[PDB]
RNA sequence: AUCAGCUUGUUGGUGGGGUGAUGGCCUACCAAGGCGACGACGGGUAGCCGGCCUGAGAGGGUGACCGGCCACACUGGGACUGAGAUACGGCCCAGACUCCUACGGGAGGCAGCAGUGGGGAAUAUUGCACAAUGGGCGCAAGCCUGAUGCAGCGACGCCGCGUGAGGGAUGACGGCCUUCGGGUUGUAAACCUCUUUCAGCACAGACGAAGCGCAAGUGACGGUAUGUGCAGAAGAAGGACCGGCCAACUACGUGCCAGCAGCCGCGGUAAUACGUAGGGUCCGAGCGUUGUCCGGAAUUACUGGGCGUAAAGAGCUCGUAGGUGGUUUGUCGCGUUGUUCGUGAAAACUCACAGCUUAACUGUGGGCGUGCGGGCGAUACGGGCAGACUAGAGUACUGCAGGGGAGACUGGAAUUCCUGGUGUAGCGGUGGAAUGCGCAGAUAUCAGGAGGAACACCGGUGGCGAAGGCGGGUCUCUGGGCAGUAACUGACGCUGAGGAGCGAAAGCGUGGGGAGCGAACAGGAUUAGAUACCCUGGUAGUCCACGCCGUAAACGGUGGGUACUAGGUGUGGGUUUCCUUGGGAUCCGUGCCGUAGCUAACGCAUUAAGUACCCCGCCUGGGGAGUACGGCCGCAAGG
RNA sequence: UCGAAGGUGGGAUCGGCGAUUGGGACGAAGUCGUAACAAGGUAGCCGUACCGGAAGGUGCGGCUGGAUCA
């Protein structure tokens, strides 16, 4: 990923609508012997997202870096993936498993900080957390981290949705504090939102 | 799994029942 | 596993693993030095290391390495050896201060600067 | 036979696993109890105790949603034997951020975390179910 | 946190005979009476 | 435990003795215990703690300062004095050492504060005061105090401040790159105003003392801190690093050299990795290196790991301690839990506040002190005791299947030899041959005899056994399994550290037996050469009796038990409902395919590698090495 | 009576050195072969025994982590 800083006299860089937030977490290039020697080819592990909680996961094929990068915006692009949370946090500690990637995804109190390693970093970069704890346990890697990142974002349930399930009228689901935290990020909602309006 | 690591081991084996042919006289002597 | 079993016995650490014996947790020890013989490396590695096997005063005998450009240093000389790792000849792990008590910095070294001893220039 | 209760909530691990709509078990005090607080926080729906060879039994019918989807989507036993895991009035572990919940067998009977936090009273833990 | 089940074979002082083997019996702490026999017991509870 | 037994004042009793006090503390007698796989007795190392460091915590490391206990005072014994003794600057004795001696005999004891030598990578002055606080004696004054208070020394640590500020160009001199245009150093510099902390020189000069004192004075630190003045940018910056991780790049110089490096790795005349230069980055009175610890390391995994093939399931069972325990009524309150009392010194730690120009620092008030003991309360769960139950477990009864085992007797086909026929020159063997047996009568064929071993066909993805393993037949003795009824017992269950037993083949001992096969061992051939394959011969062995040994890819590479989790189709054992042998249902077994789920992947998949509980074994990078040393078993090989 | 040191005695146990010797690790490159990986040119491996300059070869039993398919 060289020399992209360009002024063109062409038609059109086609700049336009959605400009989400977009992460290139590894590059290793992909060697296959064929009779007389080696063919490279490019993998780009790409993570798309927008600040509200959604995140995508893209795994770009191409013999070239920025070929391969755009490949995993697309197919990101064309995977998307909802996250819920409570204001800019997580709601409860999970750990998700892709198959060797452990990674625990803990809450905490806001102004903490994103503390992840950098797989995990990027994929809660470009999602609507801006405060959680996370760890990333075994399998030493960028793919089965980010995928078990997001496995574990799969594990993820509303504090509603659970109290919909067991037919119960929250209060009664989950406890106080974390109806506060509700009310405290529903309430800059509400803030932000109406200086929105206006 | 592979048959190297077997075969690894069992050249230290092998040389280790040469080493006591060998040496199964002196060790009795000595010994004794 | 099967948690009577570690009431029983289980769960040590392995092993303290010590790096240098030089001696006594020592940070480095001074030394009279001998045969001062230059070798050979492994195979990737080619060339003349300028090595000096050097009695430590903690009674051991070891083989040390001279960093820089020469040594001052001829046979029984009081070489203050500290610990490092050369990986590059097997068995040498123990590097020679230089700018010490007898072997002198080393000269004309202008940007390296506090290994090889170099003094500032007046 | 060493456990009753693990194989009681191993029994629901797989026939809520398996998108099971009952399931058989052999009655007990303490499987009533537990069932009698799955019944009060909703993640079973209801349970029925059956006369059969020669004791009686429970009968556990689950509770899906709107679609084959699941309610109780974990047990896991912790006062296991061998390790009885004990607890203070101070911490009645919170289970999946209190989204979960945690059966304590205290010295009132049987409770869940919260009841076992607000009547003040601790003592046990027992598996908790999210 | 395993319970472990633990045993203390204490030394202890009879005037009387009236404990035997297998019994249930009671105990209270004493003055040092000889090289380890610190304990008396008063109200013997079962006899084997 | 590569240390399994130790102990004879040793274990208890009585009478004395001793002590401030209980007591094998001591003694006489009597009794003969006591302590140990919850590790006794031995070996190694070590002062212990409030704490400190690290860590999300759990934990790991550590025991410097400050504080609390303990032990010792040249080495080793001993008492005396005293309210109280390891009696550091006491005594007595014996040692080792230093010293004085008129040679008769004496003297010493820095592990007090300084200080010297030595050892060492390394650790300070032979300081000044009792003004303050503590201590002693004294009616008091007062005297003593290397405790203490302070000072000196070392960037040894932590914190604070300084080495100037503001102006200043289409950006000078010089430097080094360059695409030869220029670009960087660089607003930085020179210059122009301004301000001076801190060092400098002046004069003033403390608090610490609501103190002591009956004397009139008294502060070691100290003419220090600190004030108010004067002069002037005036006296004040360095060290590492710039391949990757990991903020920061260009040229020149050497071109597998000289060197670098924490790991990966850089040097073979165009190195952003070596050396020098510019330039940048990061820190800053410091900055790098080495050592030691925690972290990252979920890499000893309680929290928080594993064992089909990656390291890892004992060859297989039986069973001692141990761990663990179905249904249900009562009782106890040992585990658990609630509450209150006591305690966890101070300091530290954390929160707030006050004090020093700020901070480090210090103080005040909370919390912390995760614990332990006493009182009172609760009884679900665990446990104890006392009971009850029949589903687990075992027994009885009726059957049923089977190379389960041992002993005994016996059967035929085939190979070899033997005697006798019939009968001749080849047979045997090979990729091709030759050693070899023959021509003395072989191989071939017929009749008879000996002797040994292995059991064609049935017989296979089939049966039984715990695992090894088990197939000619019959008889004798004996072991287990399965189903059916439910008659009995009433949780008697599960696992099982050590332990005993069984355990292919090879091998070992003593005595038999020895047909075939056959290591070793010959010859032949092949080959460069065969100490090999292939050929001809061939001893131990293979066989039986009696014992050893204890190993295997002893493999399902899968410890044992239990409950549950879509199915489909074979086959083995047995019960029953229906058609009337055919299907159904059921309990136990063994295969092939297959969802869910699981796995690193292959795969597994109701006979789990799925979901859970109980107990055991075992793993912690590869070699070194299942080896040395030591012990145990063994006739030895060896385990 | 007890009793520190001293003396005599025979042992335990921890080490240091020892001529010679066994193996082990590394070295580049030397000599000798070619055992293993493809049916590796005789399928490989386990146990054990015997033999051989060496890798190894053979026997007895086992195993697929074996092959092509009579």
């Amino acid at each position: 990923r060289g020399r992209r800083d360009d002024r063109g006299g062409r038609g059109r860089d086609g700049g336009d609508k959605s400009n989400y937030i977009e992460r290139v977490v590894s590059i290793n290039r992909v060697s296959k012997v064929v009779k007389g020697g080696r063919r490279f080819s490019f993998t780009a592990l790409v993570i798309v997202g927008d600040g509200k909680g959604m995140v995508g996961v893209g795994y770009g094929k191409a013999k070239e870096v920025p070929a391969a990068i755009a490949k995993g915006v697309e197919e990101a692009r064309k995977n998307f993936f909802r996250v819920p949370l409570i204001g800019s946090t997580i709601t409860h500690p999970v750990q998700g498993e892709a198959a060797a990637g452990v990674v625990m995804l803990r809450p905490a109190s806001p102004g903490t900080g994103v503390i992840a390693g950098g797989a995990a970093r990027a994929v809660l970069e470009c999602a609507g957390v801006h405060d959680i704890l996370a760890k990333s346990l075994g399998s030493d890697n960028a793919i089965n981290v980010v995928h078990a990142t997001v496995a574990a974002l799969k594990l993820l349930q509303r504090p509603e949705e659970v109290a919909a399930r067991r037919g119960l009228p929250i209060e009664d689901v989950a406890p106080a504090g974390m109806l506060k935290a509700r009310r405290e990020s529903e309430a800059l909602a509400a803030a932000a939102a109406r200086e929105g309006s206006a | 799994g592979s048959v190297i690591k077997k075969r690894r081991k069992r050249m230290s084996k092998k040389k280790h029942r040469k080493l006591l042919r060998r040496t199964r006289v002196q060790r009795r002597k000595l010994g004794k | 596993p099967t948690i009577q079993q570690l009431v029983r016995k289980g769960r040590r650490d392995k092993i303290a693993k010590v790096k240098t014996a030089a001696l006594k947790g020592s940070p480095q020890r001074r030394g009279v030095c001998t045969r001062v013989y230059t070798t050979t490396p492994k195979k990737p590695n080619s060339a003349l290391r300028k090595v000096a096997r050097v009695k430590l005063t903690s009674q051991v005998e070891v083989t040390a390495y001279i960093p820089g450009e020469g040594h001052n240093l001829q046979e029984h000389s009081m070489v203050l050896v500290r610990g490092g790792r050369v990986k590059d000849l097997p068995g040498v792990r123990y590097k020679i201060i230089r700018g010490s008590l007898d072997t002198q910095g080393v000269k004309n070294r202008k940007q390296a600067r506090s290994r090889y001893g170099a003094k500032k220039e007046k | 036979m060493t456990d009753p209760i693990a194989d009681f909530l191993t029994r629901l691990r797989n026939a809520n696993s398996a998108y099971h709509d009952e399931v058989t078990l052999p009655h007990s005090k303490l499987k009533a109890n537990i069932a009698e607080i799955l019944k009060r926080e909703g993640y079973i729906s209801d349970y029925r105790t059956e006369d059969a060879r020669v004791g009686k039994s429970l009968v556990v019918q689950l509770k899906y949603g709107p679609s084959r989807e699941r309610s109780i989507a974990g047990l896991r036993r912790v006062s296991k034997p061998g390790l009885r895991v004990y607890a203070k009035s101070t911490n009645l572990p919170r289970v999946l951020g209190g989204l979960g919940v945690a059966i304590i067998s205290t010295s009132s009977g049987l409770l869940t975390d919260r009841q076992a936090a607000r009547q003040g009273v601790g003592g046990e833990v027992l598996a908790y179910v999210w | 946190g395993k319970i472990i089940r633990t045993t203390k074979k204490v030394k202890a002082h009879d005037e009387n005979g009236e404990a035997g083997i297998g019994d249930r019996v009671s105990l209270m702490e004493t003055r040092p009476l000889s090289a380890t026999k610190r304990w008396r017991l008063v109200e013997i509870l079962e006899k084997a």
